[PDB]
RNA sequence: AUCCAUGACCAAAGAAUCGUCACAAAUCGAAGCUUACAAAAUGGAGUAAAAUUUUACUCAGUAAUAUGCUUUGGGUUGAA
RNA sequence: GGUAUUCUGCUUCUUGACCUGGUACCUCUAGGGUACUGGUGUUCGGUACUGGAUUCCGAUGGAAUCU
């Protein structure tokens, strides 16, 4: 066992994804400091433009922050606007880099360890 | 050079203006109260002689000929009193005012004549007559089930307004 | 032409179909209709060629070059049909067979210089071979004759032929390279190569003018251990370390150029610097080129010691920029055996965001011609879609370390690559290659890409590597191997190329600084600014009838109080003046010597040993007028006023030496948003925020609003001294990441240190309106 | 928002009480008004200045706001405020306005005569000036008279409801708005609606360049119903706190 | 050998900053605020009470703030 | 020793017009291709790729379907 005494620089880094060139213009990351109103806009631009790709729904998609901004999204779409929505919740893994652990600068040795956090994906049809 | 234009949308509203009603108060109601068809008497020639009528009372030759160069109505339907004039951009203010200073077209009495917006090109007032009709539908069918307006005077309309008559590039 | 076939044809779709008009990136313009003209002066001398008539036998002096030039006069105007000279001149007509066949072919060329040595023609029927110059410098490539006229003091890159159709150029440091394209690519260029998660392309840039300087031990010992001084001196203590020799990552930082050989000596910053380790003894550098001789010459200073090879002219390399970048890349490249580091990069190619990936992802193998897929093809990587987080984790222990040292030798040795060439096709025999597999013998295939021979085609050495700074991937390889696959790197749908204003904008939106406009400390960014810049705008200002630009002396209300020193605005109109910066806080300094309340003018005390008292800072401001166009604009003098921030602390200082641009003045660089309206062009001057009127300010940041409800913008703004000037913004436009404008610059040190608050006041040269904002550090 | 604050109730002083019918005829006005765009409205009242007020603290406002109205306040969502128009004719008969200060929210003025109109703008304790639109203003009145109270917080409003009953009453309509916006040099306009029945409103855009076409600069036409009636309004509720 | 005035010809260039304009959408138009997280998921850190269980709380500060904020629109290195 | 001007040498190199008659040669199938050598007897060439989705085969390859 060891206590996590990792006060040193810790550099998160984004979750490993993988897109098709159809995920790509039928998803939104719902960002932790994106504004309500332009994800507003941006759901109900996507809403109008997504039968040429053949679907029938938009992923709205975020964890941490973004799950309970998501959710107020989400319940402007099920009420005041009449639409049908369904709710996942997922887990997901994300990688973080720890030193191994003169004086030296930033560039010091890394080592990769794994964490895991939960988040919510949120498909609203049209 | 080339000529400008301005095109307005102007609506007909029918309020009730009759006491022992007492309606009910909602945002569903309201709208669909105000918002009946047109009686079928008015037509494309008695809302364009009407609107010559109030230019050249309430203003003079030099306001009646300023505006009657260029004045043609293009679009009007009666399902919906939704309506599109077009004029010259200098001269669209007075059309305007010959709009509010006239009431009773032709014989039909009680209503307001309401212009809701005004722009140069007409491929955008297509679109906001689009988004106008979605928002009525949007909230017309979210005060309660929606088929309690099942009277149907506007419900059918909006749809099957779509390009029948608007094929005017 | 019977309609039923177009019906029938049409039976394999709807009824009535509808068609797009083209996107209109893919439109052209319909040329002339009649065929080309020829130029006059090559329409004289043919005529005049053909139109005459027909002491050791040879007597060809400088008469060779008339022989051999009139022959090409002969052939163009006996071939091209656009020659229209007259109508007696004809290929029987007048003798052509004859002439230059049986009369000056043989006749008289061959008959007097004899083939001078060197008959060694080539292991190449298309001109390819190595241009390196071990210890010394090297020329340039011989090629066309025609087209090696002209890079007489500005070279050519492998590609130039193909951008100069498509984009617009420049001369500069001794290469001809492309700055932009010829269309509109502002928002493109932030979708496709900036960090955003909408991207479906990639943007690729030649950036083969950057040098490369393969630098080697000769100890014969694997151990060196002078390198490392060699490398340890010329940077910071940063290039020689367990985290870039041993794991062996890519290196960017900054490079000096130490000169200790007697005595005193120091050190000057030079510019940013690629510095890759390969088996301990072996270094690559890679520099821009306006420091690669000062350098260079640097360590031509122990060449007793060690071996450099300017091998510019020898390795070219590409850099790929997006998210769907090597997904590109990978659909134009195939391997001659089975290499582990090739199922590495079919399996890595499947990302979509590299910043997922760990430090270290280089991949180095060898490929096979390009030419022989003739279209660009998948890695069949469809079937493969449960890739996680674990097998990641894979690649940081799964390292082929001697299948990645052995083909990558083949690049450090011009012998190698010159094996590289043995046998390079023609277009026409690859043709008829291909040609030959409509008879294949498994006859139930129907194959297009061309076989592979074991021993009778070449391998080409390939190196990718990946920056992680600039967050974007180097493709090295050799020379002439670049225009094959450069040529098919293009037939992507959805790529696009880069011009090198495109790489200062992207470099731009992340935060991150750009060596030739952005470094103000270095020799050559100082001259860059203060007499390149300069120059250009002067030029077409005063080249305007007046009243039809901005006046820049004549500006009311710049300041709480006016001092009559200058009439209008503060400092040069054309750029970023940072002498005058020096100049006004060393003597703003020294005005609080021992008298902590400043004063800024006494009413007429008197007009001036040659006295310059220093008691009024309207004197501190007369005195910087004075230092100009009087003393360095009919006079030479170098000085580097702005240093950059130091480890150490050498903070404060202070009749003998007294003067105002004796000491360099530390600064820091800092990245600028706007909280309200605001759009900070180049050279806008930044202010500190003055402890009256602080709450205002603050007030105005949280939020003062109508009775309406809307924002309030209209009210009274208080102006600052000008003695609350401290810093500069150098590169400053419309952030399209964040939705607000954004300004990145440079800050005075000591202002920082000590503000109560972390706010600014920015405002634009020629204007006098205060914009607020906040500031953030950046680690360079 | 939209501000029309002219909205007339139906009683003429404070001996006879509403009606059923004239009080229906003001809920489906103000449902009209509600429709075409306005969110805040104001309720007019009509006295003499020179009558009995009620000697006690309250019913001197029969207009009782929250028990009627109590269904459109919700349901949709806009607000009604309160005010009164005295008509200032002597420059006597006491009742100084300390009194019903504090039972309304907006207080005017209707002068008659040029006495009671040099007394207005003299001293009193009004937040907003008015005219009679319908016919026959004591005319040639010039920047005299109206710079002092201007200068002070006082705001000037037009009504255009007269430009909608009859074409007598609406030709002196538009000459008397031509005098009054030249005289104050078009500074402190707001614009009202005297709304008598369902019929007589109208929308925003057009009224606008009814004024911009007599003499209103389009910079100022932009304002009458936006930042200023927004101020008045925010004042007067402020005025509140007399308790 | 100098100056002034009128006329002819050649050549350069075709001003900058600030404020206002109703709608859970707007304007005479357009765009931006999508690489999903506070290391509170090695199964978070603590306080109180009662016979491990049950019942009450503290800890996230550039914190977050809802049809909201910001930029731009005729010859951009004269002729579109 | 210099620079502006003037006259005389040298170095820069991929066996390349079209049509056509001969000899020698060739891993090409009586005909084609290549070397050495003779004859004055206005637009035309080769090679190459559609965007997206789903499916099938003991594969850095091949195959099928829809939009």
């Amino acid at each position: 066992n060891t206590h996590n005494k990792s006060t040193k620089r810790v550099t998160k880094h984004p979750s490993l994804k993988t897109l098709t060139h159809k995920q790509i213009h039928t998803t939104i990351f719902v960002k932790s400091t994106t504004p309500y109103v332009s994800a507003l806009k941006r759901i109900n631009k996507f809403l109008d433009s997504v039968h040429k790709q053949g679907s029938s729904y938009v992923a709205v998609l975020g964890m941490g922050k973004a799950v309970e901004k998501t959710l107020a999204l989400g319940c402007h779409f099920q009420d005041q606007k009449n639409k049908k929505i369904e709710v996942y919740t997922k887990t997901i893994e994300v990688l973080d880099e720890v030193i191994t652990e003169d004086v030296e600068d930033d560039d010091k040795e890394t080592q990769l360890k794994k964490r895991a956090v939960s988040g919510v994906e949120l498909r609203i049809y049209v | 050079v080339r000529l400008k234009s301005r095109y307005i949308l102007f609506e007909i509203i029918f309020p009730p203006t009759d006491t022992n009603v007492e309606e009910s108060v909602s945002k569903a109601d309201i709208l669909l109260s105000h918002h009946r068809a047109s009686p079928a008497d008015v037509s494309i020639k008695s809302i364009l002689q009407e609107i010559r009528r109030s230019l050249s009372l309430n203003l003079g030759d030099y306001g009646s000929a300023k505006c009657n160069s260029l004045l043609q109505l293009k679009y009007f339907s009666n399902k919906t009193s939704t309506g599109i004039i077009r004029c010259h951009r200098e001269d669209c203010d007075l059309v305007i005012m010959a709009l509010m200073l006239m009431s009773k077209i032709g014989d039909v009495d009680g209503l307001i004549v309401n212009p809701v917006k005004v722009s140069g090109t007409i491929k955008k007032i297509e679109q906001f007559a689009m988004r106008r009709n979605s928002k009525i539908l949007n909230i017309i069918k979210c005060s309660q089930s929606s088929h309690l307006s099942d009277n149907d005077f506007i419900i059918n309309d909006f749809k099957k307004i779509g390009r029948e008559n608007e094929n005017e590039n | 032409k019977q309609l039923q076939l177009a019906m029938h044809n049409s039976k394999a779709a709807s009824s009535t179909r509808i068609f797009q008009a083209l996107p209109r990136k893919l439109r052209r313009r319909t040329a002339s209709h009649n065929v080309r003209r020829i130029p006059k002066r090559m329409r004289n001398r043919a005529l005049r060629e053909m139109r005459k008539s027909d002491k050791a036998h040879g007597l060809n002096a400088k008469q060779l070059y008339k022989a051999r030039m009139s022959i090409k006069l002969l052939r163009l105007a006996s071939k091209s049909t656009s020659m229209k000279l007259s109508m007696p001149p004809e290929v029987t007509s007048s003798n052509c067979h004859v002439r230059q066949k049986i009369k000056t072919l043989k006749r008289m060329i061959k008959e007097s210089s004899t083939a001078n040595p060197n008959i060694k023609l080539l292991n190449n029927r298309m001109g390819s071979y190595d241009c390196t110059g071990v210890n010394e410098l090297a020329p340039i490539p011989k090629g066309r004759v025609k087209y090696t006229k002209r890079q007489k003091h500005f070279a050519w890159l492998p590609t130039h032929i193909w951008n100069a159709k498509r984009s617009h150029m420049m001369k500069r440091w001794g290469y001809q390279m492309v700055w932009a394209p010829t269309q509109k690519c502002f928002k493109l260029t932030h979708r496709l190569g900036g960090d955003t998660c909408s991207s479906d392309g990639a943007l690729c840039m030649d950036s083969s003018y950057i040098g490369t300087i393969i630098v080697k031990d000769k100890s014969n010992d694997s151990e060196g251990d002078f390198l490392k001084s060699i490398i340890g001196k010329l940077t910071a203590e940063r290039a020689n370390l367990r985290k870039y020799r041993e794991g062996q990552v890519l290196f960017q930082g900054l490079i000096y150029s130490f000169n200790e050989e007697n005595g005193e000596d120091s050190t000057k910053p030079l510019g940013p610097c690629d510095v890759f380790w390969v088996q301990k003894d072996t270094a690559i550098i890679r520099l821009h080129p306006s420091i690669y001789t000062q350098v260079f010459n640097i360590l031509l200073q122990h060449k007793e010691k060690l071996t450099v090879q300017d091998c510019r002219y020898s390795l070219a390399s590409v850099t790929l920029k997006g998210a769907k970048a090597l997904e590109s890349l990978a659909s134009c490249l195939r391997s001659t055996e089975y290499s582990k580091s090739f199922e590495q990069f079919k399996m890595v190619s499947m990302i979509t965001d590299h910043n997922a990936l760990p430090q270290r992802c280089t991949f180095a193998f060898e490929a096979i011609d390009p030419r022989h897929l003739a279209a660009p093809k998948k890695l069949n990587d469809s079937q493969r879609k449960t890739v996680n987080s674990d097998d990641i984790l894979s690649l940081h222990e799964n390292y082929p370390q001697d299948e990645i040292n052995a083909v990558f030798n083949e690049l450090c040795d011009p012998e190698s690559r010159t094996q590289s060439y043995n046998n390079q096709n023609t277009l026409k025999e690859i043709s008829a290659r291909r040609y030959k597999l409509l008879t294949a013998t498994p006859n139930s295939i129907n194959k297009t890409t061309v076989p592979f021979k074991e021993s009778d085609d070449p391998s080409i050495p390939l190196v990718i590597i990946r920056r992680l700074k600039t967050r974007d991937w180097i493709v090295v390889l050799p020379w002439f191997w670049l225009l094959p696959l450069w040529h098919l790197l293009n037939r992507i749908p959805r790529m696009y190329h880069i011009g090198l204003r495109q790489f200062q904008q992207i470099q731009y939106e992340n935060k991150q600084l750009y060596f030739p406009d952005d470094y103000p400390f270095t020799q050559l960014g100082y001259i860059e600014n203060s007499f390149y810049k300069k120059e250009a705008s002067k030029t077409k200002w005063d080249r305007k009838p007046m009243g039809k630009r901005i006046n820049f002396e004549k500006i009311k209300d710049i300041h709480n109080t006016k001092l009559p020193a200058y009439s209008g605005e503060i400092g040069d109109f054309f750029s970023s003046d940072w002498r005058f910066l020096q100049i006004l806080r060393n003597g703003i300094d020294y005005l609080q010597r021992n008298d902590k309340t400043l004063e800024l003018m006494d009413s007429k005390k008197t007009g001036q040993q040659g006295v310059r008292d220093i008691n009024c800072v309207n004197d501190v401001l007369e005195f910087c007028k004075d230092y100009e166009a009087k003393t360095k604009a009919m006079s030479l003098s170098i000085e580097e006023n702005i240093p950059v921030a130091l480890c150490k602390n050498r903070k404060c200082q202070f009749s003998s030496s007294f003067s105002l641009t004796f000491f360099p003045r530390c600064i820091i660089a800092v990245s600028c948003t706007l909280l309200e309206r605001g759009h900070p062009k180049d050279n806008a001057r930044i202010y500190q925020v003055p402890e009256k009127d602080l709450e205002h300010w603050l007030q105005l940041a949280k939020g003062v609003y109508r009775p309406n409800g809307r924002k309030d913008h209209d009210l009274k703004i208080p102006l600052p001294e000008v003695h609350d000037l401290i810093g500069f913004i150098t590169s400053g436009t419309y952030h399209l990441n964040c939705g607000n404008g954004m300004g990145i610059g440079f800050i005075d040190h000591h202002a920082a240190i000590r503000q109560p608050t972390r706010y600014v006041l920015i405002r634009n040269v020629g204007t006098n309106t205060y914009r607020l904002g906040e500031w953030s550090k950046i680690s360079v | 928002m939209l501000v029309d604050l002219n909205v007339p109730w139906p009683q003429n002083s404070y001996a006879d009480k509403v009606t059923s019918q004239a009080v229906n005829n003001l809920i489906k006005t103000l449902s009209t008004l509600h429709m075409l765009g306005y969110t805040h409205i104001a309720i007019n009242f009509t006295v003499n200045h020179s009558e009995k007020f009620p000697n006690d603290v309250k019913l001197l406002n029969p207009i009782d706001i929250k028990r009627r109205f109590g269904e459109l306040m919700d349901r949709t969502g806009l607000k009604l405020y309160s005010r009164i128009t005295l008509i200032i004719d002597d420059p006597s008969k006491g009742q100084s306005l300390s009194k019903i200060s504090q039972a309304f929210d907006i207080v005017a003025a209707l002068p008659i005569s040029e006495k009671g109109l040099t007394l207005s703008t003299t001293n009193l304790d009004i937040d907003l000036l008015t005219f009679q639109y319908g016919s026959r203003l004591p005319t040639f009145l010039k920047h005299k008279s109206i710079c002092s109270c201007v200068n002070r917080g006082v705001k000037l409003e037009i009504v255009y409801g007269y430009a909608l009953r009859d074409v007598q009453a609406r030709r002196q309509f538009v000459s008397n708005v031509r005098s009054v916006i030249r005289s104050s040099r078009s500074r402190g306009i707001v614009i009202g609606s005297g709304a008598m029945s369902p019929l007589e409103c109208r929308n925003i855009l057009g009224v606008t360049s009814l004024i911009k076409n007599l003499g209103l600069p389009s910079d100022r036409c932009s304002k009458a119903m936006g930042d200023l009636a927004s101020l008045v309004l925010l004042n007067g509720r402020l005025r509140n706190k007399s308790h």
